[PDB]
This record gives C-alpha cells, structure tokens and sequence, in this order.
RNA sequence: GGUGUCUUGGGUG
C-alpha cells in the first residue's frame, strides 16, 4: 500500500491498516512514512 | 505574500506602453514623458546628455517611488526646437559615443593581449 | 525612526535567511469499548461536517506524505469520530494553519502510552527578509 | 552551516576557497595571511570566510535514518 | 479597498483625540503600513515594532 | 572623443581608466554591467532523491547561485518569449547532478564540478559550470554520509541581475574619480588636519596634486574615471564590458524606436 | 452550511 520506514533499524516495509504500529525486523515502536514519489520543483531563489 | 514579482521591474506588459508623452501647458513648448519599466540608469544618462545642449532650457527627472519601476522626465527646449526632436538627437549622440567607446576598448584590449 | 535600508542583492544571496519548522500533533481517543476515532481518509458518504479544505492529498491511512506542497486550509491529518446512537461518522480532521504555506518534512507515526495511534506532522518553509521584519544589533 | 557560494555584500565567489583556507591554516599561516593569499582583498569577502562557522560537520554526525 | 478611500487609522494607547485620525488609502505591495513621517509625532509611533 | 586606457587586463578582471566621458555615462555603464547584462543560472530544480541533512530549498538556493558559462547566452531566448508551452531545448539548458556515498567511513563532498550538462541548444558554448583550472573542484554544494544520496535535475535559463542576484556577471565594480579632490566634490571631516588624516587614493600618482598657490576652478568637471570590473568567471571581463555597452546601446535604440513609432 | 470555554508563564508596542 504505502511505504514506511523503521525508526530504530531503518528497515523499509509496508503496512495495510490492520497490523499494529510496529517494525518487522526489530519490533521498534516509532515509524516514519516514506518520501513521496511525485516530482517537486524549486525556484532556486 | 504581498511581494510583487521581480520581473515586473523590466518586463513591459502588453497593455502598458513603454513611453507616454503629455505636454506641460504652464510653460511654452515643454513636455512631460513617463518611462515605464525603466530606472535611474537610462534617466541620468539622458538627463546629463540633454543638459549640455544649447537649445535645451530645462531638463529633469525623478523616480517618485523606489518600489515602482518607472521615472518621469520634464524636458523643455527653445522656440524653434521641439523637445521630442532633442530627445532623438540625444539618443543618437549617446549611441554614437558608446559605439566609439566600444571600438577603442576593443583596440586597446587587443593590443594588451 | 528606527527604520533601516537593506541590500536586496544580499537578501538574494542568502543574508538573514532562515528555515521554519511547525509540527502538528494528533491521536485517536477512546470514547468507550469499541468506539474510537480512526486515522483514515474520510469519504463524503459516510462522514458529515467535512472541512472546506481539500482531502485529495491524504494517503489511504489519512496522512499526507513528506515531500508534498501544502497551502493554508489544506487537510494534513484525516480523522473520523463515530456518531453515537450508513453515515455514522463525524470528522476530526486537522487542517493546516490558514496563514502558513510550506512543504511536509517528516510524518512520524507511533503509539501512545495506551497503544492508540499517534501522529506528528512537521511542516517546513523558508522565510526571506522583507519589508517589516525586525532586526537588532 | 555550509560555506556560502557568494559574498553577501558584493557577490564574489567564496564557496570554492574554504578548503584552500583550511589547508593554509593547517600549514601554519595565520588568518590574515591565508585570506591575503586567496586574493580576498575587500574586507566583505574576507569576513565572509573569517566568520564562517561550519555546522554541517555537526549535523552529519547523526546517523542517516534510512 | 481602493485608492483615496477614507479610513480611520489608530495606535494604542489612545491618549488623545489625535491618536485616531482619518487617512486616504494608497494601495502598495508588502504587508506593512506606510505613514508619512511627520504624523508619527501625534501617534507617538516609531518604526521598531 | 571618448578614450579608454587599460592599466591591467587579466581574464577575471580588467582595470581601466575612462576619460572624456560624462560621469552619467560612466555610472550608467557601471549600473548596466552590474544589473542588466544577461547570464545563465539555474532557475528551476527538480528533486528526485535528497536524503542529505540539508533542506531541499537550501540546496536549491545554492545551486541557483552557481556561475555557469554564458558566452553564447545572447544567442538564446528568454523562457518568457518562447512559443514552447514548457522550456524547450532552445531556451533552457538542462543539467544533472548525481552523488552518492558508498562505504561506512569518510564523507563525500558534492562539488559544482559534478554537475553534468545533458541537453542544451548545441553547439552553443553555454551551460558548463565554470572551472578555474583543469584540476578545479568547483564550489562546495553539500556533504554526504552512508546511504545519503542526491539526485537532481536542474534547469538553467537566461536572465539579468535585476530579477535576482544570481544572474549578475560582476562582483564589485570599483569606481572613482578626482583622486585629489580638485573639484571639491567632497569636504573632508578632520580633527587636526584634513591632509594628514585622510589616506591617498591609489590613483593619486596619476594626477598632479594641487599647488598651494592655486585657486579654485569653477569650470572643471570630472573627466577621468578609474574603474575595475571583476567577474565570477561566467563571462570574461572584456565580454562583460562590451556587452554592457551593447545593452546600453539597445536600451537607447528601444527608446528611439518607441519615439519614432509613436508619431 | 455550521472551525468551543478558563487560568499560569514568557514577550512585542
Ligand atoms: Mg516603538
Ligand atoms: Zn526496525
Ligand atoms: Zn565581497
Ligand atoms: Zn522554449
């Protein structure tokens, strides 16, 4: 679905709204979403 | 959030003329010129060029507000001369002076090389 | 009278330029046994009293992703509150502040002391000096 | 944070001189002599390099989170 | 709001009747008000915040 | 009647004395070279992956401030005067930056030399970041640690320094006249004596100091101007001077055109 | 189409 990342072991994964909020590799408590896929433009000013 | 665009200083819109001439009726044979999208760079050059002609009696310019990119210029001439004609004469004279300056700079730079 | 002229070119080259970070927080409450709020993108059919901002930026989890430009009044955390005894939900969405622009930086997601879902969304922006900013020696 | 590309006041490029400045300070040259050798003559350009605090070294110490 | 509209302009505290005066509007960029500098005495105002 | 006397001439700077011209002309030339000579600079940045500690617009500001070779920029079109709905190959130059640190020790520095020109209106000699030498590393842009990555596609466009300082071909145009204050345009503040307390101009030996018996002259105007143009490598000093002159010529020609065609 | 209340502390004029 949507990509996440661990806060402790930097593991990338994806959860589907029914698992608890947790990391797979270590089991850490806080996770961060991944950067979007769209392309972002800046004015360089 | 209220900052205008930095290209409105120099890019002339299509509904805005570059130059607009109105006459000053108070004194004879005088005109008021508003230059849009210009600043002191052209104004001071033209003013000090026109100030050295014998037939130009009054010449001045001002930039009423620094946050708006225009200036207004008052130019008077003698009876026979028309201020417009003096303005083309001044423009042509400065063009010739800049061309001569460029030629001499290029020659000097080549010898210096 | 304590005004001061500043070089526009120096501003353009980065003089007195600063980053700004604002973080919004939100969580799900428990009003009973199985009555709780949920982070989810709220569909119009099942929800009522929806905010006037746009919801088209939320992922399937009711959260926006880092890297997305956000304007004022835009929703950055979608949340629904169930209606006590379809169309059985009220919204508890968190909009962006009506004044601030910016770009989402770091959307954190964890659980609180009691195991309910917890979200922090940090926005980022850059403020360039202009007329009316205050400086001192 | 990181050395500015231009001098704020006049716009000379000072961003390509930070490494040479550090190497000059390593070999014993005092700050005025190092700034002289890099041909920074206006005191605006000189204070660009003399007052820089390089904080990116401190920011880089926190582990990449991915 | 347009140029030359009369608007009441005011600084607190309003210690006397000349702390609230009527001005003609001129629309300008930026988010700061503009005052001619000779009227800063009746308002007791300056430009440091 | 105008005359030029070059005193020093290298690639980045030219020091010259200008004579038999009005002060308004010299100041207009200084202003034009500082503000109205077009160059090329990165005006649009596209971030693919930026996992560095620096923010996206921080890096974008730095990239916009990188000098680029602009020798042929006058044969290019302003991105507001092209029929293309989006910048086409002819009114923009596209650059790439890819950087990545592999390994678990050391720091990888991202320099302006790592920018790679991919497209652009060939075979025009625009776009390349300016290198001092063959071995120049360029400007410091960012620093990278383990697994940190930078993948950027920059767009470069034609502009002038009025719009933004990053389009300025010049850093500082030193400019002075009348080293001995013969015209009395200044009036020196002093404590004991104004001649001892004020340093001499670096062009004092180019003009005769006033004699004590001399009286003030009310016919003399400023006639000799000593100015030192410096560049950022984007343009050469002679190129900056000549294109400033040409830009002034074309502004005057625009005025002349409007006057004649308003009749 | 409808964006809640009160105190504590730190500042600006
Ligand atoms: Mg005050
Ligand atoms: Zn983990
Ligand atoms: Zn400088
Ligand atoms: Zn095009």
């Amino acid at each position: 679905g949507v990509k996440y990342t661990c806060g402790a072991c930097a593991h990338n994964f994806s959860l589907n709204k029914s698992d608890p909020v947790r990391c797979k590799e270590c089991g850490h408590r806080v996770i961060y979403k991944a950067r979007t896929k769209r392309m972002i433009q800046f004015d360089a000013r | 959030m209220n900052a205008p665009d930095r290209f409105e200083l120099f890019i002339l819109p299509d509904d805005v003329p570059k130059l607009k001439i109105t006459p000053d009726s108070r004194v004879p044979n005088c005109i008021i010129i508003k230059f849009e999208r210009e600043d002191h760079t052209l104004a001071n050059l033209l003013r000090e060029e026109l100030a050295l002609y014998p037939d130009v009696t009054f010449v001045a310019y001002k930039v009423e507000h620094p946050l708006f990119a225009n200036f207004v210029m008052r130019l008077q001439t003698e009876e026979g001369t028309r201020p417009k004609q003096a303005l083309e004469r001044a423009c042509a004279s400065i063009i010739n002076k800049l061309k001569t300056l460029d030629h001499k700079f290029n020659e000097e730079w080549n010898i210096k090389n | 009278e304590d005004s001061m002229i500043m070089n526009q070119s120096s501003i353009d080259r980065g003089l007195f330029r600063s980053l700004f970070f604002r973080s919004y927080m939100d969580q799900e409450k428990r009003f009973g046994i199985s009555i709780v709020e949920e982070f989810e993108k709220p569909t119009r059919a099942t929800t009522l009293r929806l905010k006037h901002g746009t919801y088209e930026k939320l992922d399937e989890d009711g959260l926006i992703a880092p890297g997305v430009r956000v304007s004022g009044d835009d929703i950055i955390i979608g949340k629904t509150t169930p209606i006590p005894p379809y169309h059985t939900k009220r919204d508890a969405s968190t909009p962006l502040r009506s004044t601030e622009n910016g770009i989402v930086d770091q959307v954190l997601l964890t659980t609180n002391q009691e195991g309910l879902k917890f979200v922090k969304v940090r926005m980022r922006t850059t403020k360039v000096p202009q007329i009316g900013d205050k400086f001192a020696s | 944070m990181i050395i500015p590309v231009r001098c704020f006041s006049c716009g000379k490029v000072v961003g390509d001189k930070w490494d040479a400045y550090l190497r000059l300070l390593e070999e014993g040259k005092q700050e005025g002599d190092a700034l002289d050798e890099l041909k920074l003559k206006r005191y605006c350009c000189r204070r660009m390099v003399l007052t820089h605090v390089d904080l990116i070294e401190k920011f880089l110490r926190y582990n990449p989170l991915e | 709001l347009m140029d030359d509209d009369p608007v009441l302009f005011n600084r607190q505290p309003s210690l006397h009747k000349m702390s609230m005066m009527a001005h003609r509007v001129k629309v300008m960029p930026y988010s700061t008000f503009r005052l001619n500098l000779s009227v800063t005495s009746p308002y007791n105002a300056d430009f440091d915040g | 009647e105008p005359k030029v006397n070059i005193i020093n001439a290298q690639d980045d700077e030219v020091e010259l004395m200008l004579s038999d011209v009005n002060l308004s002309l010299a100041n207009s030339l200084r202003r034009t070279m500082l503000a109205e000579v077009p160059t090329l600079a990165i005006d649009l940045v596209e971030i693919k992956m930026n996992t560095s500690v620096l923010a996206d617009e921080f890096i974008s500001h730095r990239l916009g401030l990188i000098p680029l070779v602009s020798e042929d920029v006058e044969e290019m079109k302003y991105s507001r005067d092209c029929t293309c709905e989006d910048y086409c190959d002819e009114c923009s130059v596209v650059l790439e930056l890819s950087a990545r640190h592999e390994g678990e020790e050391g720091t990888t520095d991202v320099y302006s030399s790592s920018l790679i020109k991919v497209s652009g209106p060939g075979n025009l000699n625009v776009g390349e970041p300016v290198r001092r030498d063959d071995y120049d590393q360029g400007i410091l842009l960012c620093k990278l640690r383990n697994h940190q990555e930078l993948n950027i596609r920059c767009i470069a466009k034609k502009g002038i320094a009025k719009e933004h300082a990053k389009w300025s071909p010049c850093s500082a145009i030193a400019f002075e006249y009348d080293p001995h204050n013969k015209l009395k345009h200044t009036d020196f503040w002093f404590e004991v004596d104004a001649k001892k307390e004020w340093p001499d101009s670096k062009y004092a030996t180019w003009e005769e100091p006033p004699k004590p018996g001399e009286v003030f002259d009310y016919k003399a105007k400023p006639n000799r101007f000593y100015m030192t143009v410096e560049t950022t490598g984007s343009l050469k000093a002679n190129q900056v001077f000549s294109r400033g002159i040409k830009t002034l010529q074309e502004k005057l020609a625009n005025v002349l055109f409007e006057l004649e065609n308003s009749r």
